[PDB]
């Protein structure tokens, strides 16, 4: 059983600033990428930010890149999403996944991608 | 004033045989305060009759070593489980030394503890006593050789009515290094079979035999008809098979998504249970069957897998990522699923004015031809258990896991020489046990599957003490990784 | 964006389903990465299909996947009621970004 | 002779298994309340620990009192009866395999044809009762968890019990 | 016993995997993953039953044979059984019945664990070219000896046997219903999600005593008269085995085993009964097996587990842990003539070759 629970969602004016956080539990949190994911309303899925196994390598979307800070504790296993200069794109419900590696041991450097293994049932993000 | 032993404790790989001295602390208590006393429900109150005992509690203690990990470290177990086919247990050898008996007195309000007498021990090799080593109770040595462990107490159920007791019930009152063989027993089976019992056929060869394909030409009336057709690679269920897979006695199924599960009480009205004398008795964990159909893994058989805590655990109404649920995925292949019939059958004959008509197996016995794999073994859970004393067994292998045997190690009962006074006991225990190995000659070409430690990153380590010193296992480990062919 | 699939599709129960979307240049499934997720709205998205047909052990038989040229596609076999849900492609790509498929709804009749 | 213990009993009173069980699966009354709780195995609850071995086989008979007056007023003694058919030759069943005539505390039914054996009810189920229940179908948000009655069950692995061509299992005679 | 056989090339050399995607996919019950080799074997596992090598060229527009003398035959036996054992599914291809008759030998090709068509991670796949065998030429031959264990006599001449009721179907169509009750009226096994026909079963007479025209659905061995059609033949045109000589000790077929009383008669409730479709093995309980044919497959191996009981065979035979091994053999491959640059790839252009021998 490994669950991953959103938390902070609500509802910010434009330009307000919103912290998103994910419990995870059941699993070893520092082992594994962390991302987040997005959903407008009435949409597909979008994806946001990522944050490495080692924190090493950040990456984000092209749209939120430098609005957005990703960035987990580890002391006690969390993630962190710091949302800063909302637009009225931002509207949303926003999951927290794991990308999954069957082995975490590498045996060669480029490593065909997997795709998410866990999520949480998401936040949702208003904006006026 | 000189030392009665050393400390023997690792394992040596020698062939096929492995050796694992395990040696530990122990502390004994004064239970019962020197006396034997009945106990039954009805001092606990005795609300219901399935659980309705009698029976003696007497004041000696029993050394229990029953359980895998106490003579395996991690290591020697994924050493065990990844080269080998099978293991058995062959010769047991055991000391108890360095003994050192304590007494407390109470000066004014604080306690004194200075040294002082004997210790009473024996072993009981012809099974005279009742034998409470084989229900996977506590009190046995700690995974971990620097946790000191206390005894546990020795007490006996016997035949009751109710609380009370009757005329045929009895009254057992039980008033340093020995050796063991244990009998011979069947390796213990330790791999995954490839092959499912379905499959066993060539898949480009026709069979020789002749299946009932069509019973109507078509649609209308008076249609009847009987066409046959060759069993072969393009329907594989319509074969002859010379085997069938094993008997079942269903178990309903729970989900751990709990959403899905109905919503209501029925933990234990639901649960499949075997009543005897009267007494409704939950069939747990009952004959070895899969867990789960493939991609069903979320759902679990309500009583019918071992689950064990994971450290720290509470005693009561934990939730579920409290408590390691094992799963017998392995034995899927030879096994029916433990939430699912085993098959149907024909209830009535057809006629020109009835319909055929079929119905489920819930439960089905041992029909000639079954094939069917035992349950597995665990780092945590048992070695062995006492084969009951019947005029009559079938395969009498534990149904939790393990070597059922007509002669286990006998037991081995301690306490302290009675004087009273507070007083209390300590020592050192040592058990050797001699293990035999299979080993795999598979040809198989790809590479098997393997019980790795994943390369994490994390605060602790797995199968290691955390930072205030408590040792701690993080899954149930089973034996099967190594395949063979059915 | 990036990634065409259908608006809906939709099947009687028990007919197969082909779900098929696909993407441009060379970035589509790069390395071996076309990843099918199951939605059910209001509950956690699924990883139906990891790689280009390989499926984790949650995953169903029924679901299956191909990836012919420069199109990808889910296959549902044995359509249920429970089928019926939004599905996604994925497709890692060469910046170490994910990008999914506007979505089909498979709505079983 | 006869046995001291019981099949169920063997157990150890004084001593939790380190076994769990699936105590309570709902928080309390109420709607969407569905959870999982698990709880030790332990002396306070015996019926729910897990065991090595269970009863052995039974087929079962139909429950005649010794007080005619408890008896159906009707002819039960061919019909009720409960026989083995060979080649179309309906055969009553005697005396049966070996099962305890009755619970502890009822002396006055005896099993039909399966004539008392009370001695050997520590492993052996009762004649005239079932030998236990199991799960007819699954369990979902819609339908209830159901258990069926085990009239009849042949031997599965584990089994203990006590007695009264090309195969046989267990020669000894009935 | 002597036969005269002939070996073809199977797969061009290759080994390939096969699952019924291939084939089409079919249902679920259906599916299977595994893989096919180039290697073939002797079965001479049914009752009944008791070097030369050739090139082949087109030449012009007519193909020519001619001896090949250099060309080996690799045959190795399986004595350790670290293959899948193929022999006890009564295939066809075995040595033919009549003397004068040449066969051909068949591939030979494994199943493995699969969901569906995929293949999970517990799959094997076994290189039969990674077993020690014997090569060949025409002048060489091959011989080993084998020393079958200890089996009990087959049979030819308290409660009754355990019972798994089949359907009953008739042979005069007018008394049968106007339906199509072949597959969902048919018992079956379980497994893994996967339903599986019940066949042919537990050993249990085919009929009453004097009801001849009735057979089980899934209950009997059913053999094709000579020349048989593979799909929907008549049914004059299949020979159907009845098992009615073990009536005696035996539960019938389509008949249930029994009754048991369904609850406690008293005053208020009238005694009831139920019928008993299955029946497990009961102490006492006495049994016939099936009976051997002469078309009947003669062993079976018997799957290695942890427990079994009665493991003889539910087709007839002699259920063995260690049966007769399995004797592979396969045309060494000839390559044709290699390029005069050398190309890492393996060679895929190979002589026509098939050969000829004895047994």
């Amino acid at each position: 059983e490994v669950q991953l629970v959103e938390s902070g969602g609500g509802l910010v004016k434009p330009g307000g600033s919103l912290r998103l956080s994910c419990a995870a539990s059941g699993f070893m949190f520092s082992s594994y990428s962390m991302n987040w994911v997005r959903q407008a309303p009435g949409k597909g899925l979008e994806w946001v930010s990522s944050i490495s196994r080692s924190d090493s390598y950040i990456d984000y979307a092209d749209s939120v890149k430098g609005r957005f800070t990703i960035s987990r504790d580890t002391a006690m296993n969390v993630l962190y999403l710091q949302m800063d200069s909302l637009r009225a794109e931002d509207t949303g419900v926003y999951y927290c996944a794991r990308t999954h590696v069957f082995n975490m041991f590498r045996e060669v450097i480029n490593d065909d991608y997997y795709g998410m293994d866990v999520w949480g049932q998401g936040t949702t993000v208003t904006v006026s | 004033g000189s030392s009665s032993g050393n400390w023997h404790c690792d394992s040596q790989w020698l062939g096929d045989r492995v050796i694992t001295t395990s040696t530990r602390t122990w502390a004994l208590p004064t239970y019962n305060n020197h006396l034997y006393k009945q106990i039954s429900n009805s001092t606990s109150g005795g609300s219901s009759n399935d659980n309705a005992y009698f029976g003696y509690s007497t004041p000696w203690g029993y050394f229990d070593f029953n359980r895998f990990h106490c003579h395996f470290s991690p290591r020697d177990w994924q050493r065990l489980i990844n080269n080998n086919w099978g293991f058995r247990p062959k010769r047991l050898n055991f000391k108890l030394f360095n003994i050192q008996v304590k007494e407390v007195t109470d000066n004014n309000g604080v306690k004194t503890i200075a040294n002082n007498s004997t210790v009473q021990v024996f072993t009981d090799s012809d099974y005279q006593l009742p034998y409470v080593l084989g229900s996977a109770h506590e009190g046995c040595l700690p995974p971990f050789p620097a946790d000191v462990f206390m005894i546990p107490q020795y007490g006996y159920l016997t035949l009751n009515d109710g609380s009370q007791a009757v005329g045929r019930s009895s009254f057992y009152c039980l008033e340093f290094q020995f050796s063991y063989e244990f009998e011979n027993v069947p390796f213990h089976s330790s791999y995954a079979h490839s092959q499912s019992l379905d499959r066993l056929m060539n898949p480009l060869i026709d069979q020789y035999l002749y299946y009932l394909s069509k019973t109507i030409n078509g649609s209308g009336q008076n249609q009847q008809t009987l066409k046959f057709s060759v069993a072969g690679p393009s329907n594989m269920a319509v074969q002859g098979r010379n085997y069938i897979p094993g008997p079942s006695y269903r178990q309903q199924r729970v989900s751990t998504t709990v959403t899905q599960n109905n919503n209501s009480e029925f933990a234990w009205p639901g649960a499949s249970s075997w009543a005897l004398n009267g007494r409704n008795s939950l069939m747990n964990p009952g004959p070895a069957m899969a867990s789960h159909k493939e991609g069903e893994d979320r759902f679990f058989p309500l009583s019918g897998s071992l689950i064990f805590g994971k450290q720290g655990t509470g005693r009561d109404n934990v939730d579920a990522d409290k408590v390691m649920i094992t799963n017998e995925e392995e034995i899927k292949t030879t096994n029916p699923v433990a939430t699912e019939s085993y098959g149907q059958v024909a209830t009535n004959h057809q006629s020109a004015q009835a319909q055929a008509q079929t119905g489920w197996v819930q439960n089905q016995g041992i029909l000639p031809g079954m094939v069917w794999q035992d349950r597995d073994v665990y780092l945590q859970g048992p070695i062995w258990a006492k084969i009951p004393h019947t005029d009559g067994n079938f395969h009498p292998s534990p149904l939790m896991g393990g070597f059922g045997m007509k002669h286990p190690p006998p037991q081995i009962l301690i306490k302290n020489t009675p004087v009273f006074i507070t007083q209390y006991s300590t020592g050192q225990v040592s058990v050797e046990i001699e293990w035999e190995l299979q080993k795999e000659n598979s040809k198989r070409w790809n590479p098997e599957i393997q019980y790795t430690s994943n390369y994490y990153k994390s605060n602790n380590v797995e199968f290691a003490v955390n930072t205030e010193g408590v040792y701690s296992e993080p899954r149930p480990i089973g034996t099967r990784y190594l395949t063979r062919n059915l | 964006s990036a990634l065409t699939q259908p608006a809906s599709v939709s099947g009687s129960p028990g007919q197969s389903i082909t779900i098929s979307c696909t993407g441009t240049s060379s970035d589509f499934g790069i390395y071996n990465s076309v990843s099918w997720y199951q939605h059910h709205p209001g509950k956690a998205p699924k990883l139906m299909i990891f790689g280009v047909s390989n499926r984790p052990s949650g995953v169903s038989n029924r679901f299956s996947g191909s990836k012919s040229g420069n199109t990808a596609s889910l296959s549902i076999s044995g359509l249920q009621a429970e089928d019926e849900a939004d599905y996604y492609c994925s497709s890692f790509t060469a910046r170490s970004t994910v990008v999914f498929g506007g979505g089909t709804k498979l709505t079983v009749l």
